[PDB]
RNA sequence: GCGCACCGCGCGCAGGGGGGCCGGCGCGGCAUCUGGGAAGACUCCUAAGGCGCAAGGGAAUACCCCGUGCGCCGGGGG
């Protein structure tokens, strides 16, 4: 039981900094230099932008 | 390849939110040194770079 | 020669590269063969694509090793280029690495995507 | 704690929230690729506690499919001290290491592996230990080294082949004993891909049985490994 | 009692040619539930059931001689190489397997290659060359390989059903031309000769309103004879036409086999009447025969 | 009834079933150019040395299990000898591995393990010097 | 972004020694 | 469907893309002096044709398709002469053709220009897919990677002078192209060139006076000089 | 096969080996049909405006709301 919940405690921490990192490397898209796809507004809607990178 | 070498000034950076070493075991090839300014910098990714390659 | 999972031009490639265009269009996706391994060696990826199109392919031939060692598959795309404006870059990307999340249907097309990657290795 | 293990020259390590599977270490005071270890001296030394010559290597089944076996609750291993054991597929000699440790002085392995990086990491490993044997060739090309293997004891095969039967088909029609040990490792994902794993490790003992071996166990690895199947089987008798 | 396979042992003295049919229950009988059978010649013959396992069989001792067996799943196709030994062999799960014929003994040699839709099953195999191969898939694409290499060349993929219902074009048989173009007789009624030095098509024949299941070519490469899910045959000359459709059958026909040989040209055909049914090749000579 | 058969000890030919010759050598680079001689079947002075005869021909039949090294040692015209290859049977050939131990006395009661372990070295090392590093 | 990925990769580890040792122990 | 058509320069055929795909696209042949159907034009690929042009001669087609795969098909055989992939295209969106001095077995029209999802439109000399045996991979005399969207037109002028390609998902995303030089003009468009989302260009007859419609509904006309 | 009626059947139960292979459940395909998601850039892209980040003010104080500095796209005109 003791090192099962130390799993379980570990996990929650992974998954913690794995969604942290994920919403920051998602605000690199929405706070980029020009128009890039990725990311939730707060509508409800994503961001989908359809260009390249030129 | 570009920050071996600066690993102790890194984690700091990294670990206390600061800023990065631009380079590290780098710096005293012929060519990091032959540029000075923001070349240094840039000079030192791009080095870096080809030399992974 | 050293690409022996050679992906195969009747549309797997075609699915590869439209999977690689939308992990792009949901920001899964590592481009670059420096961030290609840094994702695979921080164990982030859920599967890698590289170019068979290099022109040395020793630049790239590094990271099936880590690849193996982590257990993620990797498989090759004859064209560079293709990758490239795969990705929606206007550079050759010359390896790709994508990732996933939680739940997501791109996760779902990655699990049946390297399900035939895992038909070929 | 160590008290012995159920095998010849296996050992197992009791300590007071977990226990530890270990070999006995055959070349001492020296780890091979970075492993926990357990130092102990014979009795008579209380006065001295200082550990010197007893030394355990800990094993483990993630690691190695052998002592995912030996975990997994495996009749024999037909591997005792002594014995001659022919290895294949043989990366960085980490198994064969444990295996070495198992034989012992007096027995013999015989290490053979394809690969020349992982032959120069069993070169660096076979220098140290001296029952090992390196041999670098193809796996598929018995007659390589049939100037270099006896008749041995025991086979174990751990080769991610689709051709893994065949494989050591060949190898144990030239150098294995009649009535002969023989221990595989299977991966269902890397045999075939498509079918379910049950189906795939029941066709592989068939591939074995009509290349004349008898099945006596089969058991699946699976609290330390997933899809893989440890096939225990005797050639000829 | 229904044909499933016709082979002639040769296709071009008393040299000892014979025929062998295979029969729906199991059977396979031989003239002067199996699946599939051919020959070899550089003789013996090769079954296959719908399980996996493909098997050879002595004639002399009436006896299933060396069987052969594997891992993937239910053969639905296999044949032989020709001369510039092997065979290739068709399954549900997209494997197409290699098994050897090294001199005496069948072996399960290789799978060189498989497609990445398991929902493609194979159907039926020719031989475009000595060492490259065209099969048909239970989709509407057909597809051609290497041996050499095992790769995948040109996906040459029918359209749509249009007539109704499905989707899926099922390529039920597929030959081969000694000009080098092969013909493909898919569902739907239709054929479809493709071209070889591009592996595009190059003519849509319809005739036949329901699945042609079986078709073979002449020796010379003149006269195409399909037999479809109707109870019609039909014969096609030069790219190309068709001539006539009689209904010789009263099932659908399910295989065909030609010879072209001893100045007896005929091509043998049966179905799921329990009747085969021998027709020659000079279709405007004379009448035909029937043989139960 | 020639044969000709290798382990790592030496060479032999057991025409009088039971053992009756044998061709030994030991510890030197050339005992690795064993290997290299029979890497195709090329000449070697013990194997030809053991299948020299002086009379006349009367029996020219041996079996060597690889017929790579039979029809190797069939164009060698310092006996006339052309030999076939052993039918695949390998009752000789595996009693014989595991009759090592009554073939020494014959040729050397002795450990030739250790010079195996060298010639792994100079074979496996070799193929390290096969890739040139 | 670069102090989140050096504390995920400290914690992968952490994870991957201590599931290793949760499946030893059971 | 008839939508998707068109119509040979020698004015005797009139192909339509035949609206059924299920992997694959195939172009009907139509004689416009009966209307009636003579021969059929299918290649392979995922979603079928993207965008076809009859060759300048009118003696075969040349076919993009929507995986990269480009057929040059002939009408006289009737029969594929070669299939040949742009370079790393993903979809393709459209194609045109035209140019003299070229293949004459190929229908004797020079440059081929074939646009993609990614907005890339690459350019090919047609005498550089011949090595009949085309090449299956060549490489594009320029690729044109200005504009960021999916190429929507894509036009030469009938004397083979200019190409102009556009997009319709942004405001002024309408290039001009020098042949043979294979050069973007930078002076034309401006900020301040009234465009709108570009939906059909059309060059005349003489090859000077270019057409702009756009998303609204207005054609405006730019006379062009030399 | 033991105990219960040695003026009886059957019963409380230990469980061998196969059967009717009846139905459910599990896993595997399944030409189609049905629903959901993704989806083509002609399509849908919420409108002539919207979105993001950082600060400011107010709360149903988990949520939410209002209009300053920086940016990102868009409509119109051109």
């Amino acid at each position: 039981e003791k090192l099962a919940r130390k799993v379980k405690a570990a996990r929650k921490k992974l998954k913690a900094l794995a969604d942290a990192e994920y919403e920051l490397e998602l605000q690199q898209a929405k706070m980029a230099k020009t128009a890039t796809s990725g990311g939730f507004t707060k509508s409800g809607r994503r961001i989908k932008v359809r260009e390249r990178k030129r | 390849i570009q920050i071996l070498g600066a690993e102790k000034a890194l984690f700091r950076a990294l670990k206390t939110k600061h800023a990065t070493p631009k380079y590290g075991i780098i710096y005293h090839a012929s060519l990091v040194g032959q540029a000075s300014g923001p070349n240094k910098g840039k000079i030192a990714r791009q080095l870096a770079a080809k030399i992974a390659l | 020669s050293a690409a022996w999972p050679k992906a195969e031009d009747p549309a797997l490639v075609q699915e590869l590269l439209d999977c690689v265009q939308q992990a792009s269009h949901y920001r899964q996706l590592k481009k670059g063969a420096n961030e290609t391994t840094k994702s695979v060696n921080r164990g982030t990826s859920e599967l890698v694509i590289l170019a068979a199109d290099t022109q040395p392919l020793s630049i790239v031939l590094h990271i099936p090793l880590i690849c193996e060692e982590k257990n993620v598959p990797y498989v090759y795309v004859p064209s560079k280029v293709a990758l490239g404006r795969a990705c929606g870059v206007s550079r050759a990307v010359i390896a790709v690495s994508l990732t996933s999340n939680e739940a997501s249907d791109l996760n779902s097309k990655i699990r049946a995507l390297r399900d035939k990657v895992e038909r070929l290795a | 704690i160590v008290e012995p293990h159920r095998h010849k020259g296996v050992f197992v390590a009791r300590g007071g929230k977990e226990d530890l599977l270990c070999t006995a270490n055959l070349v001492p005071g020296e780890s091979v690729y970075g492993e926990k270890r357990i130092s102990v001296e014979t009795p008579g030394s209380g006065p001295d506690a200082v550990a010197t010559k007893t030394e355990y290597r800990i094993w483990n089944p993630f690691r190695s499919k052998l002592a995912a076996g030996i975990l997994g609750g495996l009749e024999t291993i037909y591997m005792k001290p002594g014995s001659k054991v022919l290895y294949l597929g043989a990366a960085s000699g980490t198994s064969v290491s444990h295996v070495a440790d198992i034989v012992g002085p007096t027995g013999a392995v015989y290490a053979v592996e394809f690969s020349h990086r992982s032959g120069r990491d069993l070169i660096n490993m076979a220098t140290r230990r001296t029952n090992v044997i390196p041999i670098v060739e193809d796996a598929r090309k018995p007659m390589a080294y049939r100037m270099l293997v006896p008749m041995v004891d025991v086979i174990f095969a751990d080769v991610a082949q689709p051709d893994q039967a065949r494989i050591v088909g060949i190898n144990a029609r030239l150098f294995l004993k009649q009535g002969g040990g023989l221990l595989i490792s299977i991966k269902a994902s890397c045999i075939d891909s498509t079918a379910p794993p049950e189906q795939v490790f029941a066709s592989e003992v068939q591939k074995l049985r009509e290349d004349k071996f008898f099945p006596k166990e089969q058991l699946t690895l699976e609290p330390y490994e997933r899809d893989h199947a440890m096939v225990s089987c005797v050639y000829l008798q | 009692s229904a044909i499933n396979a016709v082979a002639f042992t040769h296709s071009a003295k008393n040299i000892q040619v014979r025929l062998a049919i295979g029969r729906a229950n199991g059977d396979i009988e031989i003239w002067n539930s199996v699946d599939g059978l051919v020959w070899v010649t550089d003789s013996r013959l090769f079954s296959i059931g719908y399980t996996t396992t493909i098997t050879e069989w002595d004639l002399e001792k009436a006896r299933a001689k060396k069987h052969a067996s594997g891992q993937h799943g239910e053969i639905w196709c296999f044949g032989v190489q020709p001369l510039p030994r092997k065979l290739v062999a068709g399954t549900v799960d997209g494997n197409l397997v290699l098994y050897s014929i090294e001199d005496g003994d069948l072996k399960f040699q290789k799978t060189l290659t498989r497609t990445p839709s398991k929902k493609t099953k194979f159907v039926s195999i020719a031989f475009q060359s000595h060492n490259i191969v065209i099969v048909g898939c239970s989709n509407s694409t057909i597809c051609a390989y290497d041996v050499r290499t095992g790769t995948m060349l040109r996906q040459m993929t029918l359209g749509t059903d249009l007539t109704g219902g499905s989707k899926n074009i099922i390529v039920w048989a597929v030959k081969c031309l000694p000009n080098g173009d092969i013909v493909s007789g898919d569902s739907t009624g239709q054929v479809c000769i493709w071209d070889g030095k591009t592996y595009t098509q190059a003519q849509r024949i319809q005739s036949h309103t329901q699945d042609v299941l079986c078709l073979s070519v002449s020796a010379d490469g003149s006269k195409i004879i399909s037999g479809g899910m109707d109870r019609r045959t039909a014969v096609y000359e030069p790219r190309w036409s068709k001539v006539f459709h009689r209904r010789y059958h009263q099932h659908d026909v399910k295989a065909m086999a030609s010879f072209e040989g001893k100045g007896m040209s005929v091509v043998v055909s049966g179905g799921s009447d329990a009747s085969p049914i021998v027709l020659p090749l000079r279709a405007l000579g004379k009448e035909f025969h029937r043989t139960l | 009834l020639f044969i000709l058969t290798e382990t790592s000890a030496g060479y032999a030919l057991f025409k009088a079933i039971k053992y009756k010759e044998f061709a030994k050598f030991d510890s030197a680079a050339i005992a690795v150019e064993e290997a290299s001689g029979i890497l195709e079947g090329k000449v070697t002075p013990k194997l030809a040395s053991l299948l020299n005869e002086l009379k006349d021909e009367k029996k020219v039949t041996l079996a060597v299990h690889d017929t790579k090294l039979s029809n190797s040692i069939t164009k060698l015209p310092g006996i006339n000898i052309k030999p076939i290859s052993g039918s695949m049977t390998d009752d000789l050939f595996r009693a014989i591995r595991q009759h090592l131990y009554n073939l020494i006395p014959g040729m050397e009661p002795s450990n030739f393990d250790e010079m195996n372990l060298g010639l792994a070295h100079s074979l496996s090392r070799h193929k390290l010097k096969f890739s040139p590093e | 972004l670069g102090y989140v990925r050096t504390m995920r990769n400290i914690a992968a580890k952490e994870l991957k020694e201590l599931e290793e040792r949760y499946v030893l122990a059971g | 469907t008839m939508e998707r058509f068109r119509v040979s320069p020698c004015g005797r055929y009139m192909a339509l893309v035949a609206s059924d795909k299920k992997g694959g696209g195939m172009l009907n042949i139509i004689n416009v002096g009966t209307m009636q159907w003579i021969a059929q034009a299918r290649i392979d690929g995922r979603h079928g044709v993207a965008d076809f042009a009859w060759w300048s001669d009118g003696n075969g087609l040349t076919i993009a398709g929507r995986d990269g795969q480009v057929t040059e098909w002939s009408m006289i055989t009737r029969r594929t002469v070669g299939i040949w992939r742009d370079e790393g295209s993903i979809g393709g969106t459209v194609m045109a053709l035209g140019g003299r001095n070229g293949p004459a077995e190929l229908g004797g029209d020079r440059w081929v220009a074939i646009g993609s999802n990614s907005g890339i439109l690459n350019v090919y000399d047609r005498n550089d897919l011949i090595e009949i045996r085309i090449k299956k991979y060549p490489t594009p005399t320029r690729v044109f990677e200005q504009l960021t969207t999916s190429i929507s037109v894509v036009a030469f002028s009938p004397d083979g002078q200019l190409l102009a390609f556009g997009s319709q998902h942004k405001k002024d995303a309408l290039r001009l192209v020098h042949l043979p030089s294979c050069t973007v003009y930078r002076n034309w468009p401006t900020e301040q060139t009234p465009l709108g989302r570009v939906t059909a260009i059309a060059f005349s007859s003489k090859s000077d006076v270019l057409a702009v419609g756009n998303d609204v509904g207005r054609v405006r006309l730019w006379e062009i000089r030399g």
